[PDB]
């Protein structure tokens, strides 16, 4: 199974912003080999900011 | 490792608008971003542009922006840079680079070429020499901090005349892949450090030591480093 589809519009604007932030302002280790808690972990971080 | 072909550095007309072929082989622009800096003679480099992987949107330079459009394609893999009102020093070195980002292995500027129409740092010291297999250290002390975002963010550029620069220490904790250099970033680092050992005839160029901590990346002064005989 795959949940995460990066190459819809969602997903590859949200991709797109983090590659310009993290190239602009490095992060604290990279995104290799993008996992799916990742995406997990971004949309939680929404959840809350939207509560 | 990606590779990037950069050729034909010639001098021009008055004005007359210059673009230069830089295409990324054997990969493309869309897993790197391919963002062009300017390097003039004897002095450090300078972003000239950066661009987007998916071809969205590109940034021009922070000194002249209008001045100067790069366009770009990441399935085309193919840039080229223009701009109007070309003077002497207008005419400096400008080199493509991939998105050191993504991996050690994807920093790999093209060749460059000049032709004939930020980071604050101080590396000691200026003028090194020590025959082969000895192990040098250099220290560039800087203004800012020393890690930004959790580990460093310093690099340090070997860059040599006319030969394409090289990033062998970058966040002291990703060297150089492919050829992985003796010389790397380590320690606290409250000066950029990089014990190199042993030394040899190839690994002699000038490093200098560019801070992407410090807004935006701009090749310091560096120091010095050849072969003693
Ligand atoms: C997932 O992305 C692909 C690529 O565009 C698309 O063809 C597919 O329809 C997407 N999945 C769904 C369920 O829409």
């Amino acid at each position: 199974f795959q949940l995460v589809n990066y190459t819809d519009t969602i997903p590859a604007r949200i991709m797109q912003q983090w590659r310009t932030s993290d190239a602009r302002d490095h992060t604290r280790v990279d995104w290799k080999r993008p996992k799916y808690t990742s995406a997990l972990t971004y949309d939680g971080v929404k959840v809350m900011a939207e509560a | 490792e990606v590779k990037l072909l950069e050729s034909g550095g010639g001098l021009v007309q008055p004005g007359g608008s210059l673009k230069l072929s830089c295409a990324a082989s054997g990969f493309d622009f869309s897993e790197y971003w391919m963002s062009w800096v300017r390097q003039a003679p004897g002095k450090g480099l300078e972003w000239i542009g950066e661009i987007n992987p998916d071809s969205s949107s590109i940034d021009y330079t922070p000194s002249l922006k209008d001045k100067i459009i790069i366009s770009r394609d990441n399935a085309k893999k193919t840039l080229y840079l223009q701009l109007s009102k070309v003077r002497s020093e207008d005419t400096a070195l400008y080199y493509c680079a991939r998105p050191r980002g993504n991996y050690v292995v994807m920093d790999y500027w093209g060749q460059g070429t000049s032709v004939t129409v930020n980071i604050v740092l101080t590396q000691s010291p200026a003028s090194l020499a020590v025959s082969l297999g000895q192990r040098a250290t250099i220290s560039c002390r800087a203004s800012e901090s020393v890690d930004s975002y959790g580990s460093s963010f310093v690099h340090w550029y070997q860059q040599k005349p006319g030969q394409p620069p090289k990033l062998l220490i970058f966040l002291a904790s990703k060297l150089e892949s492919g050829v992985p250099a003796r010389f790397s970033g380590s320690g606290s680092r409250t000066d950029f450090t990089l014990t190199i050992d042993p030394v040899e005839a190839d690994d002699a160029a000038t490093y200098y030591c560019q801070q992407t901590n410090e807004d935006p990346y701009t090749f310091g002064g560096g120091t010095k480093l050849e072969i003693k005989r």
